[PDB]
């Protein structure tokens, strides 16, 4: 269930504690999947960004400078797995896989 | 770890009585007699702890804190005196005219006051007139 | 003769604070030497100033050696009131000068998280209660 | 007389810290300078 | 400090420096060893705005 | 937030609202229950001249 | 009025002279001796 997965996303990031933690979806599944995370901010000490990568131009570099510019560490991301992979090579080459995100 | 959905998240995977030398609470006893363990000490803070262990009934040990001091935290954040003997768990309870504050209260617990005290100063005719 | 007795005649921690003839400390790594190195009001922040430079010298190893150092020199012991109040019992050459500085209480210490704590403040309480501390109080100060 | 002589019966380093009149100092880059240049303690402060 | 010689294990080497927080890095050496050693530090998380 | 499902008595949405101090809202449903929630803030003190 | 702090006068050297200790030990003998006492006479008389 999409409820219950995110109660499941609630209770890792309430476990790991943080505070400040920046959402990515990329469809209205995404939104779904993030419901309870982000009402959460309201019962819970924890702040919330929301973004969303961009649908046709795939290189999500603008949005990936954006949130290092703003100093976003701890980040959220509600993607397929190819989008994940894409994804995951656009956050290596703008050189965020360090030990502080 | 594991998430359940009706569970949740399993994401894991006698006693030694330290004391100080200070009048009239903590003393040593005199006697024309040979005196061994606890009975070489007396005071108010003797009679005390012995009224403790026959309400809660429990046996003890008294041993002086080794470094004679009470308790402070040095400038690295390093603790002596008494409160690091409880710190250390070298020491069970430590039953002395030991002041509660707010620096000791983050690093041992304190019974309610058993005494109330505050900080003060210490100091001192004829024909030929 | 009148200048002789308006002088004599005319004459807290502040009078200890504003000079320097007198000196004054306290025990080495107790709560009252803390309270002064911590304090941040002017006057207990002055004095803190001054027995830690004469840090060697103002402050004392232990009460015996302080309430000595009172007794044989022009010395002001900062100590807690009710071991003051046991010394001035038995020597009426020294005496506690100003009020208390602040309130507080001793208490039995343990480790943190120790099952003996409420235990031992019921106990307390008990004694309390059934008048021992006083009685206790009475024995040892006389 | 009397208000001449309990006058006159009016006169350490708190002595000459708490007044100005007298002028008192210590040897140029000294020990004893550097004592009074870093100590916390009021009194010696205010020298 | 130095290369390991041809095993390319540089990986143990850019560890230490980075543990160390070591972030200006003259290195020395030819195009393709340059080359390797550059992937390396891409792997190792050493390509950011510090370094 | 969100409303409760379909015990639309928000009384306690509404009295959570009050205590965190929230003044300008954007209040997104039916018209059919908008009523009811209109009706719970003249109800719970919320139809003021602050929000 | 009396002394504002307590200390006394060494003999420096560079740090980590083999010097120092022996001048320490020096000075000790000369103390035991009685003559930093009879030194100090001379002088202030």
């Amino acid at each position: 269930d999409y409820a219950a997965i995110s109660r499941a996303v609630l209770d890792l990031v309430l476990y790991y504690n943080w505070k400040t933690v920046t959402v990515v979806y990329e469809d209205s599944t995404g939104l779904i999947r993030l419901q309870e995370l982000i009402k959460a901010p309201s019962r819970y000490n924890i702040k919330i960004k929301i973004r969303q990568l961009p649908p046709a131009n795939k290189d999500a570099k603008p949005l990936l400078k954006e949130m290092k510019k703003s100093k976003e560490f701890y980040v959220i991301f509600d993607c397929s797995h190819e989008t994940a992979a894409e994804i995951l090579k656009q956050i290596l080459f703008m050189g965020m896989m360090t030990e502080y995100y | 770890g594991i998430w359940n959905s009706n569970s949740g998240l399993n994401m894991t995977d006698t006693l030694i009585v330290t004391t100080i030398l200070e009048e009239p609470y903590v003393m040593y006893r005199k006697s024309d007699k040979p005196l061994y363990g606890n009975d070489r000490f007396e005071g108010y803070c003797l009679d005390l702890l012995k009224e403790l262990s026959n309400i809660l009934g429990f046996l003890y040990d008294v041993k002086l804190v080794p470094d004679g001091k009470y308790g402070a935290q040095n400038d690295k954040g390093e603790w002596n005196g008494m409160v690091k003997e409880l710190i250390d768990h070298r020491a069970d309870l430590a039953v002395a005219p030991l002041t509660i504050t707010y620096v000791r209260e983050k690093v041992i617990d304190f019974s309610k006051p058993f005494m109330t005290l505050g900080i003060s100063i210490l100091y001192r005719p004829g024909v030929f007139s | 003769l009148a200048a002789f007795l308006t002088v004599e005649r005319m004459e807290s921690a502040d009078d200890l604070a504003k000079q320097t003839k007198i000196e004054y400390g306290a025990v080495r790594d107790g709560s009252t030497m803390t309270f002064f190195k911590k304090s941040k009001i002017s006057t207990y922040e002055k004095m803190w100033a001054f027995m830690s430079s004469r840090q060697q010298s103002a402050l004392v190893k232990n009460s015996d050696e302080g309430i000595q150092r009172v007794l044989t020199t022009d010395y002001a012991l900062l100590m807690e009131s009710t071991s003051i109040e046991y010394v001035t019992q038995r020597n009426c050459n020294l005496t506690q000068i100003g009020g208390l500085i602040d309130s507080k209480g001793y208490g039995v210490g343990t480790p943190i998280g120790s099952p003996y704590r409420d235990k031992i403040t019921i106990a307390i309480l008990q004694l309390q209660e059934e008048g021992k501390l006083h009685m206790m109080k009475e024995k040892w100060w006389r």
